[PDB]
């Protein structure tokens, strides 16, 4: 899905 | 504990993967009313990213079961109540960060860098709320706009905090505002402007920036799938 600064 | 012990305990917690501990310390550091250093700032942000990201993650799974158990009355009720439980946790966390920012972090931000960081973090945690609400989408926007102004004026297009904001703000347009146009252009521009100025990269941030530029393109590629 869509990447943010706030995942993974 | 003293400011220096809390920080070293926060670094210990992170290696242990004990994120609530690490946020408790960094929240205690914050509440000492003295402005935070780059290192303390990243530690507070990593702490609460993981704390809220766990709930965000639990919320997504349980909402999906909730939707999948349509027609199964008993199952769907169980999933709804638990979703609501995870949501309360998640909101309390977002408001924890949001109050910290409002009271301590935004006023005392003595530098453009800090100011952009804390404002991006303000509408990060309003975006997290939007995910779970509403007309509080607008406040995610105003934080992010005031951050995206202050960033375009003061920062090089390859600064990780400005690229990172390009990336979150874009997802807010795509996802909270449902607007893939205002999302793709924002991230095409952030990327294209950073790629025309790769000589402004510094060894301290070239891995940070170069990563986030890859993440900008990734989104753009997907949003054309």
């Amino acid at each position: 899905a869509r990447k943010s600064t706030g995942g993974k | 504990m003293d400011k220096n012990e809390l920080v070293q305990k926060a670094k210990l917690a992170e290696q242990a993967e004990r994120y609530d501990d690490m946020a408790a310390c960094m929240k205690s550091v914050t509440e000492q009313g003295a402005e935070l250093s780059n290192e303390e700032r990243n530690l507070l942000s990593v702490a609460y990213k993981n704390v809220v990201g766990a709930r965000r993650s639990s919320w997504r799974v349980v909402s999906s079961i909730e939707q999948k158990t349509e027609g199964a009355e008993k199952k769907q009720q169980m999933a709804r109540e638990y979703r609501e439980k995870i949501e309360t946790e998640l909101r309390d966390i977002c408001n924890d960060v949001l109050s910290l920012l409002e009271k301590f972090l935004i006023p005392n931000a003595s530098q453009a860098e800090s100011k952009v960081f804390y404002l991006k973090m303000k509408g990060d945690y309003y975006r997290y709320l939007a995910e779970v609400a509403k007309g509080i989408v607008d406040q995610s926007q105003q934080a992010y706009q005031e951050a995206f102004e202050i960033s375009k004026k003061e920062m090089q297009p390859t600064h990780p905090i400005r690229l990172g904001l390009a990336l979150n703000f874009s997802v807010f347009y795509y996802e909270i505002l449902n607007s893939p146009e205002k999302a793709c252009s924002l991230a095409k521009t952030a990327f294209d402007e950073a790629i025309a100025e790769l000589d402004t990269l510094s060894e301290e941030s070239y891995k940070d920036s170069t990563l986030i530029m890859q993440l900008l393109r990734d989104n753009l590629t997907l949003w054309t799938s």
